[PDB]
């Protein structure tokens, strides 16, 4: 549909960052939303035919690039924190004071820090289920723990033989803080009692990290935390 | 598909000699917009000759007004010359101001 | 500008939600109603362009244009419907939706068989851990928050297996 | 002011 | 009495030399107060009238931006509808787009209305009810569709009868002095014998505001419709309009023909004899 790059993107207090956005439907017009916890769609940026028709952002520091046709990428400079947000892209076929319907992109989401120094990947473990459980309610809940990480940047999934599976799973929609600079995020996965009875099945939690690119700027004193995957695993026991 | 202009050539007030007039040359009635109308001065053509902005009527057929500042006198003719991709040649219209 | 009301609504499975949205401006004349799922985009669900009532499956959206008001009516409320609600305006001659405070919608599915029970669960790969797992209890439990620093409770999360009443509320605390 | 509905035909 | 806001927007495709020109004009009653030209420098739009110059800039941006646009819209019109009635890309074509509100005298929303052509003829227009839409051809068919999908009609609808009909009265208000006139025509008559058997008298009316007006001929008090010549109604270039008509009598029979005037500045329709 519309496209937006990258899902995840983080950035030092004063820097400046180009978020992309393009669609290939033909509409003429799009638009540039944020959604924050404070309002959940505020409004930015209207463009008709790549002409600026209505800009609802008080700051000078938003400048949007649609010379290009069918693209309205978006360029902010003197990043701050409180710009920290999801960006979400916007177009609909025709122009914007007759559309009938908009369509929005999948947004990119921004975290403007103080101090790179801060960002860490998360630590993963995996807690085995409870003898308890198995026995009264036959059932085997594995529940995976990220904790340590930050930004909010982390997609966790769970791996059982190899393939990704979405039966039996629930994941905390949000992260919570630790503390200031650290993020925590739960999820668990139940199977049955005899699947995990079976030594032969074993499952893998995983938690993708969005960190920094390749292009930032790091000392030699410790690895840089880049976009990595952090798992961990265990397997089928008849215990 | 196409409509021919109508013309009328006159001035803005009843025309005396010596007193400060406007010369008017109306087309109307035309289909496509493009034309060109000037204002002749004894067969010249008279620079800086205003025009207004380009409306329709009804029959979705173009108006336009030309004009310009004259002084009548009994020796000098005046005239609007209008072509039209209707016309074969350039349509030439005298003022006769003892209509 | 776009007010909505209730900021907050818990409705249980198969019943009744009703969502408001007012607006000020007098060159408002259509509304429309979009939904978020948690960590989607905002999609469409309604809009509405004249007075009265347009129905579309268990969505009904009203208008009504004297008093600037748009309602959502959700019949049989199922749990697929618990989202972020948002309504949005656009003032004849303006170039975009403008979009209010939303309204989060959850509606909690029955359980038919709760069994509350509360176990213990143990990282091999690490001592000094353990958290705990409260599962399998009933949809008006209310799940206790933690305001001491150093522990973390979550909130309720439902998951379903491939069975029958496989709906369980979950929730995990650890410290 | 103007007010021409511009949906493309 | 009553009154009307019009814009006319006329846009002409130019192939091979660049974008179409575009054309927007707008009119309260029979007087011009605004004008937008894509080839003119300022690319701005402009005032015409003395009592429009009162709007702050922030009228002046939001006209320039709304009716560039309008002009893009109408540019990928042109090629919707090339497309539509399998044209060249040599030819050059038109849209022409008229709409407007009307007032009473009370001031409030009497009717509504907008209207689209190409090619100097109809393609689609908005019913009276202001709900739906009027489709002149096959072509206008597939753009009433998407009209109806895209709700236009109840977007039309609501400026219509809404900001519309507010600006309107806000214009009446700042051009009260001119607007709300009606200056009665000055009439006189003229005589040009044509041969030694007949002459030509002409019935002049000079200077009337609004621009309707019926200059009529009678002989001996019945109405002659025959012999008769009527020019089309022209603007004087001040605001106010002129008009002639005339016949064709035998010489010697003058007196027995009688022109009327009637004009809505004028306490009893004129009478003029030669």
């Amino acid at each position: 549909k519309i496209i937006q790059k990258p899902k995840y993107l983080v950035a030092v207090t004063g820097s400046e960052k180009i978020l992309i956005c393009e669609q290939y439907l033909g509409h003429n017009a799009m638009y540039w939303y944020r959604q924050s916890a404070k309002k959940p769609l505020e409004f930015m940026f209207s463009y008709s035919y790549q002409m600026l028709m209505d800009n609802q952002t008080a700051s000078s520091r938003f400048q949007p690039q649609s010379s290009k046709k069918n693209h309205l990428d978006l360029q902010i400079t003197a990043l701050k924190p409180d710009d920290s947000a999801t960006y979400f892209c916007a177009s609909s076929q025709d122009r914007g004071d007759s559309a009938h319907t908009l369509y929005f992109g999948s947004g990119t989401r921004l975290t403007v820090l103080e101090d790179l120094r801060n960002v860490t990947p998360p630590k993963v473990s995996l807690f085995e289920p409870s003898k308890a459980e198995i026995a009264n309610k036959q059932k085997a809940t594995l529940v995976c723990l990220a904790r340590g990480f930050f930004p909010d940047h982390v997609e966790l999934s769970w791996w059982v033989n190899g393939k990704e599976v979405h039966s039996g799973v629930c994941t905390d929609p949000q992260a919570y803080k630790e503390s200031n600079y650290s993020y925590c995020l739960s999820s668990r996965l139940r199977v049955s009692a005899t699947f995990w009875h079976n030594p032969r099945n074993h499952f893998r939690c995983q938690v993708q990290f969005h960190g920094l690119s390749e292009e930032d700027k790091w000392p030699e004193g410790s690895p840089k935390p880049v976009t990595q995957n952090i798992s961990a695993e265990a397997w089928g026991r008849a215990d | 598909i196409q409509r021919t202009p109508k013309i009328q050539v006159y001035s803005r007030h009843p025309a005396e000699n010596g007193k400060s007039n406007f010369l008017n040359c109306y087309v109307s009635g035309f289909h496509p917009s493009d034309i060109e109308v000037d204002l002749l001065k004894n067969g010249e053509r008279i620079e800086k000759v205003e025009h207004s902005d380009l409306s329709f009527s009804k029959d979705w057929s173009f108006y336009l007004l030309y004009y310009t500042e004259f002084t009548p006198t009994e020796k000098d003719e005046y005239a609007c010359r209008v072509n039209h991709v209707t016309l074969s040649q350039p349509k030439i219209v005298k003022w006769d101001r003892d209509m | 500008k776009v007010q909505q009301s209730p900021e907050s609504l818990i409705v249980p499975e198969g019943g009744m939600a009703s969502l408001n949205c007012t607006s000020s401006d007098r060159n408002v004349d259509y509304f429309w109603w979009y939904r978020q799922h948690s960590g989607k985009s905002p999609k469409m669900l309604m809009s509405i362009f004249s007075n009265g009532e347009k129905e579309e499956g268990r969505f009904t959206v009203h208008l009504n244009k004297a008093s600037l008001h748009t309602s959502l009516h959700i019949r049989d409320s199922q749990p697929s419907d618990s989202a972020l609600y948002l309504c949005a305006a656009r003032s004849s001659g303006s170039w975009q939706l403008i979009f209010g405070s939303g309204t989060q919608l959850t509606v909690m599915p029955d359980i038919q068989n709760p069994e509350p029970a509360v176990y213990q669960l143990k990282d091999p790969r690490s001592q000094d851990s353990t958290l705990c797992l409260f599962t399998d209890f009933d949809s008006q439990i209310n799940v206790p928050k933690t305001m001491e620093s150093g522990t973390f409770i979550t909130d309720k999360c439902v998951l379903d297996m491939k069975a029958m009443d496989s709906k369980s509320n979950g929730a995990i605390a650890w410290s | 002011v103007v007010g021409a509905v511009g949906v493309g035909k | 009495g009553s009154h009307s806001m019009r814009y006319f927007y006329t846009s002409v495709s130019r192939p091979g030399r660049g974008e179409p020109r575009f054309i927007a004009v707008g009119y309260v009653d029979d007087t011009q107060f605004v004008r937008f030209d894509s080839d003119a420098a300022s690319q701005r739009m402009e005032p015409r009238a003395p009592w429009i110059e009162q709007e702050g800039p922030e009228y002046w941006d939001q006209e320039t931006r709304n009716v560039k646009a309008q002009s893009q819209t109408d540019r990928v019109d042109l090629g919707t509808l090339r497309g539509y009635y399998n044209q060249s890309e040599d030819g050059s074509h038109t849209i022409q787009i008229m709409y407007g509100c009307d007032v009473g005298p009370d001031g409030r929303f009497l009717r509504g209305y907008r209207q689209d052509a190409y090619d100097g003829k109809d393609y689609i227009a908005l019913n009276e009810d202001l709900r739906s839409w009027t489709a002149a051809d096959m072509a206008a068919q597939i753009t009433k569709r998407k009209w109806e999908a895209a709700h236009a009609a109840e977007q039309q609808r609501a400026y219509l009868e809404g900001r519309c009909v507010e600006w309107l009265r806000r214009y009446l208000e700042n051009g009260k002095e001119t607007l709300q006139r009606t200056d009665p025509p000055k009439t006189h008559m003229t005589h040009h014998p044509i041969s030694d058997h007949e002459a030509t008298l002409r019935c002049w009316a000079l200077g009337f505001y609004p621009a309707e007006i019926t200059l009529t001929w009678q002989r001996d008090g019945e109405d002659q419709t025959q012999d008769t010549e009527l020019v089309e109604t022209r603007p004087a270039g001040d605001g106010t309009f002129q008009k002639w008509a005339a016949v064709v009598v035998p010489s010697g029979e003058e007196q027995r023909y009688t022109c009327h005037v009637q004009h809505e500045g004028l306490p009893k329709p004129l009478t003029l004899r030669w």
